[PDB]
C-alpha cells in the first residue's frame, strides 16, 4: 500500500541538542544516541535483522547546526513560538487488579522538543522501570513523545503525569484512577 | 541488511 | 582551500611530529592518507565532524585530533622508519567527492648527519647542437643531496619558464648500492639558438632544498643542512 | 583491495585511445575518477551517481556499469600532458554511512610523444664555472629506451620529453656524466641503447 | 532559561506506492515549524517553499554534482531502505486482543455504555463492528479512533451506547490483516 520512511533530524539552540532517527508509518525504526554515538533500535529484534553504523549521521547534525546559524541570521533572529503540548494518560491493556499493565503518557503537538515529564503515584515521584521514547516528528512539524510506566493496578494508588513545557504556564497534570 | 544515510546539504 | 604544513619534513627516529591540515571551506569531513609504492592511498584516520574521529586502514603508529572544523592534525606518536611516506589530506562538504591537499613528504632518518644539501651547476650548450639543430639545450645538475626534498626550477630573464623544460621524474642514487645514498638530479632547458647567442639574456637553474629546521640540533662541524636554495647561472655567448 | 583497478601500467602513443577498468566487490551507488599529476594531489575528474550513466568532460568519458560493480574511463586523443596516475573511487552503503570513499590502486598512464623528425645525436656541455663536463643524448625516437650503467662511476639518467611550445617541436633527452678520466660521451649511451 | 530558541529540521521523506512501483523522494528543510526549501523527486531540483529559502535553492541547484546525487535517491536511498526492513515493517503482523466490558457515563445505578477494547495490533488498519442479538448496531456507536502506542502496536476502544438488558447477547467483531477470519467476542448482559 502507501508507506513513508522519513529520516528526521533537528538541532536546537541554545541547547546545542539534536537527534537523528528513522520513521516507518509513524513508528520509530531506530535513532542515534548523540552521547554514546551508537544506533539504538526501538525494538531489539531490529538490531538482528538490520544494521546501521553511520558516523556521517553525526556529520548530518553538524551540518544542521551550521545551517541553523545561517537561517537564524536570515530571519532577523526570529525565535520559535512555544506550542503547548496535549497530554493524555492511557493503559496498555484494560485494567485488571493484580494483573500487571503499563501506563502511557502521550505528549503530543508541542515545540520546541524540550519537556520535563514525571510520574506521580499519590503525588510521590516514581522511577521504577520508567521508560520513554525520543521526540518523534509529526506531519505538522511539531513533536510527540511517549513515556512508559509498568505498574500493578490497585485501588490505593492514584497516578498522575506532570508534563512541563515552555508553552505552559503551570506544570500540566493529567490524572488516571481505577 | 544495512540502512543508508541521506546526506544533509550544507549552505553558504 | 585545503592546505598542508609542513610540505616537507625530516624528523629523527622515535621523535614525535605532527602534520597539520587547514581548510577554510568549513567542510565537515576530513581525511589523512599516506601514499606509498604499490599500496596507493591508505586511510590513516578521518573525521566526520568536529570532536569526532575514527580509524582507517593504517591507524597504528598515528593519532589524530579534531576540535574544530578547520584543523585535522595528524600526529606521529613515535617516528618509525616505516612511516617515511607522502601524507595527503582531504575534505568533503557532502561526500563522496574529496578535495586533496598538496601533500607532505616526510622522511624518518636514524641520524640527521646523513642530511646533505645539494650542489647545483649549469652546463652550457655545445656548438655542435647549435649548428646541427639550430637550437640550444642547457643542462642543470644537482648532486649530493639527501633526502630527495628538492624542487628544481628554471629562470630566464627573471621569469620562471616551463616551456622547453624537462626534469628527471626520479633522482639517481650516487651510491646505488646504499639505502642511505645521496641523490643526483638532472634537468634540461631547450631554447632557440639565436636566443642563447644573444649575451643580453640570463639563464639560472634553481634548487629549493627542504632540509633541517632551526630547532633540530646539530652537533657536527659541517654547516647545518637547513632549508636553503642553491642556484647556478649562465649568460648568453656569441 | 576492495576495488580492482586494471590495468595498472599503460603506454600510449599520442592520438591513440585509452580505456581503464575498475571492478567492485560490493554493490556501489557512486563512482569517482581522479587524476594525480606528478608532485600534486589527486583531483576529481568525473563523478557518476546513476547506474548506466555516461558522463563526459571533454576528451574524458566515464561509464557507470549497470552491474553496480563496474566502471570505465576513456581518454580519447591522447596528448603527452595526460601522464599521471588515475584513481578509481566509489561508495557502497557502508561507505555512504561513514562518509568515506574506497580508492583503487590506480593506473599509471605514460603517454609517449610523436617525434616527427628524429635526429639521434650525442653532445657534450661544459660547466659555466669550471673542466667539469656532461653529455647529452637527445632527439631520439620514442621507441628508444635508455638503461642505467653497471659502471657505477658513470651516471646515466632516464628519458625526458620536453615540449618547446609555439615551435611545434617535441624532443626526447637523456643526460649522462662521470668524473672517471676515461669517459667518452659517445661511448656512454651505446651500452644503454 | 527564558532565552529564545531556534530550531532547524531536515526530513528525508521516502514515499512508496504499490511497494517499489511508484516512489517519491522529498529532501525537506525546516526553520522552526515552517519549511523553506524542498527537493521534490518529481521536479528534479530544489524549490523554495517560503521566500526565506530561496538562497538555499539557488545555491544547491547551481551545483550539478549535488542535484544528480539527489535525483538517484529514489533508487539508491528510498528503494534500498524499503527492502532492508520490508520483512519486519511492511510485513510485520501482530494479533489484536479484544476484551469487552461494561461501563457508565454518569454515576448511575446501571450500565449505559459497553466498551470493546482492541489492543496491541500491527498494522493499524482495522475494522470493529457492534452487534446486539445478531443485528448490527450502527446508531449510537462512538469510536475512539486509532491510537499509536509508540512501540509498534495500536489500539482503539469502539464502544456502544446502550443500557444492556438481562438476556441480550452482544458481540464485538473485529477484522484485522493479521486475522485469517473475522474475530468475535461475546458479552452476555
Ligand atoms: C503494482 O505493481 C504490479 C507489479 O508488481 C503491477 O502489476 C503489473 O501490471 C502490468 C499492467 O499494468 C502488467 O503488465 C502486463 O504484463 C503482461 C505479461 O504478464 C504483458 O503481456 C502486458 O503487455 C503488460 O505489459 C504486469 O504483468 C503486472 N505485474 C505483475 C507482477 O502482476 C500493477 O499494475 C501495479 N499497480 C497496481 C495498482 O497494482
Amino acid at each position: 500500500e502507501e508507506h513513508v520512511i522519513i529520516q528526521a533530524e533537528f538541532y536546537l539552540n541554545p541547547d546545542q541538542s539534536g537527534e537523528f532517527m528513522f520513521d516507518f508509518d509513524g513508528d520509530e525504526i531506530f535513532h542515534v544516541d548523540m552521547a554514546k554515538k551508537e544506533t539504538v533500535w526501538r525494538l531489539e529484534e531490529f538490531g538482528r535483522f538490520a544494521s546501521f553504523e553511520a558516523q556521517g549521521a553525526l556529520a548530518n547534525i553538524a551540518v544542521d547546526k551550521a545551517n541553523l546559524e545561517i537561517m537564524t541570521k536570515r530571519s532577523n533572529y526570529t525565535p520559535i513560538t512555544n506550542v503547548p503540548p496535549e497530554v493524555t494518560v492511557l493503559t496498555n491493556s484494560p485494567v485488571e487488579l493484580r494483573e500487571p499493565n503499563v501506563l502511557i503518557c502521550f505528549i503530543d503537538k508541542f515545540t520546541p522538543p524540550v519537556v520535563n515529564v514525571t510520574w506521580l503515584r499519590n503525588g510521590k515521584p516514581v522511577t521504577t522501570g520508567v521508560s520513554e521514547t525520543v521526540f518523534l516528528p509529526r506531519e505538522d512539524h511539531l513533536f510527540r513523545k511517549f513515556h512508559y510506566l509498568p505498574f500493578l493496578p490497585s485501588t490505593e494508588d492514584v497516578y498522575d503525569c506532570r508534563v512541563e513545557h515552555w508553552g505552559l504556564d503551570e506544570p500540566l497534570l493529567k490524572h488516571w484512577e481505577f | 541488511d544495512r540502512y543508508r544515510l541521506n546526506y544533509s546539504l550544507p549552505t553558504g | 582551500g585545503i592546505t598542508q604544513s609542513p610540505r616537507y619534513k625530516i624528523t629523527e627516529t622515535g621523535r614525535q611530529v605532527t602534520l597539520m591540515c587547514h581548510q577554510t571551506w568549513s567542510h565537515s569531513y576530513m581525511f589523512w592518507y599516506r601514499q606509498d609504492l604499490g599500496h596507493g592511498l591508505r586511510l590513516i584516520y578521518y573525521s566526520a565532524a568536529a570532536d569526532i574521529t575514527d580509524k582507517g586502514e593504517v591507524p597504528d603508529g598515528y593519532v589524530v585530533s579534531r576540535s574544530k572544523t578547520e584543523n585535522f592534525p595528524l600526529t606521529l606518536e613515535s617516528a618509525t622508519r616505516s612511516q617515511t611516506s607522502v601524507y595527503f589530506c582531504a575534505s568533503s562538504g557532502v561526500p563522496p567527492v574529496q578535495f586533496f591537499g598538496p601533500g607532505t613528504r616526510l622522511t624518518v632518518l636514524e641520524d640527521l648527519n646523513k642530511v646533505f644539501p645539494p650542489e647545483v651547476a649549469v652546463f652550457e650548450p655545445s656548438e655542435a647542437e647549435i649548428s646541427h639543430t639550430q637550437k640550444a639545450t642547457l643542462v642543470c645538475l644537482a648532486t649530493g643531496f639527501f633526502p630527495d626534498h628538492v624542487e628544481l626550477s628554471w629562470w630566464v630573464n627573471g621569469k620562471e619558464v616551463h616551456s622547453g623544460v624537462c626534469t628527471d621524474p626520479q633522482p639517481l642514487k650516487e651510491q646505488p648500492a646504499l639505502n642511505d645514498s645521496r641523490y643526483a638530479l638532472s634537468s634540461r632547458l631547450r631554447v632557440s639558438a639565436t636566443f642563447w647567442q644573444n649575451p643580453r639574456n640570463h639563464f639560472r637553474c634553481q634548487v629549493q632544498f627542504y632540509g633541517l629546521s632551526e630547532n633540530d640540533e646539530w652537533t657536527q662541524d659541517r654547516a647545518k643542512p637547513v632549508t636553503q636554495i642553491v642556484s647556478a647561472e649562465a649568460w648568453g655567448r656569441a | 583491495q576492495q576495488l580492482n583497478q586494471s590495468p595498472q601500467s599503460m603506454f600510449i602513443q599520442e592520438g591513440e585511445d585509452v580505456s581503464m577498468n575498475c571492478t567492485s566487490s560490493s554493490i556501489f551507488n557512486t563512482w569517482l575518477w581522479y587524476k594525480q599529476e606528478p608532485g600534486e594531489g589527486p583531483v576529481l575528474l568525473i563523478a557518476l551517481y546513476k547506474a548506466g550513466e555516461l558522463t563526459s568532460n571533454g576528451r574524458l568519458t566515464a561509464q557507470f556499469g549497470i552491474t553496480r560493480k563496474d566502471s570505465f574511463l576513456n581518454i580519447s586523443a591522447s596528448i603527452p600532458s595526460d601522464v599521471g596516475i588515475y584513481f578509481c573511487a566509489g561508495q557502497d552503503v557502508g561507505n555512504t554511512n561513514a562518509g568515506k570513499s574506497t580508492f583503487g590502486d590506480g593506473t599509471t598512464l605514460t603517454v609517449k610523444p610523436n617525434i616527427q623528425n628524429p635526429d639521434p645525436a650525442v653532445y657534450q656541455l661544459r660547466d659555466s664555472k669550471s673542466d667539469k663536463s656532461v653529455c647529452l643524448f637527445t632527439d631520439f625516437d620514442s621507441q628508444t629506451n635508455v638503461s642505467q650503467s653497471k659502471d657505477s662511476d658513470v651516471y646515466i639518467t632516464d628519458k625526458c620529453v620536453l615540449d618547446m611550445r609555439s615551435m611545434d617541436f617535441k624532443s626526447n633527452s637523456a643526460v649522462a656524466w662521470s668524473n672517471k678520466s676515461d669517459f667518452a660521451c659517445a661511448n656512454a649511451f651505446n651500452n644503454s641503447i | 532559561d527564558t532565552r529564545p530558541r531556534f530550531l532547524e529540521q531536515v526530513k528525508h521523506e521516502c514515499h512508496f506506492f504499490n511497494g517499489t512501483e511508484r516512489v517519491r523522494f522529498l529532501d525537506r528543510y525546516f526553520y522552526h515549524q515552517e519549511e523553506y526549501v524542498r527537493f521534490d523527486s518529481d521536479v528534479g531540483e530544489y524549490r523554495a517553499v517560503t521566500e526565506l529559502g530561496r538562497p538555499d535553492a539557488e545555491y544547491w541547484n547551481s551545483q550539478k554534482d549535488l542535484l544528480e546525487q539527489k535525483r538517484a535517491a529514489v533508487d539508491t536511498y528510498c528503494r534500498h531502505n524499503y527492502g532492508v526492513g520490508e520483512s519486519f515493517t511492511v510485513q510485520r503482523r501482530v494479533y489484536p486482543e479484544v476484551t469487552v466490558y461494561p461501563a457508565k457515563t454518569q454515576p448511575l445505578q446501571h450500565h449505559n455504555l459497553l466498551v470493546c477494547s482492541v489492543n496491541g495490533f500491527y498494522p493499524g488498519s482495522i475494522e470493529v463492528r457492534w452487534f446486539r442479538n445478531g443485528q448490527e448496531e450502527k446508531t449510537g456507536v462512538v469510536s475512539t479512533g486509532l491510537i499509536q502506542n509508540g512501540d509498534w502496536t495500536f489500539q482503539t476502544l469502539v464502544m456502544l451506547e446502550t443500557v444492556p438488558r438481562s438476556g441480550e447477547v452482544y458481540t464485538c467483531q473485529v477484522e484485522h490483516p493479521s486475522l485469517t477470519s473475522p474475530l468475535t467476542v461475546e458479552w452476555r448482559a
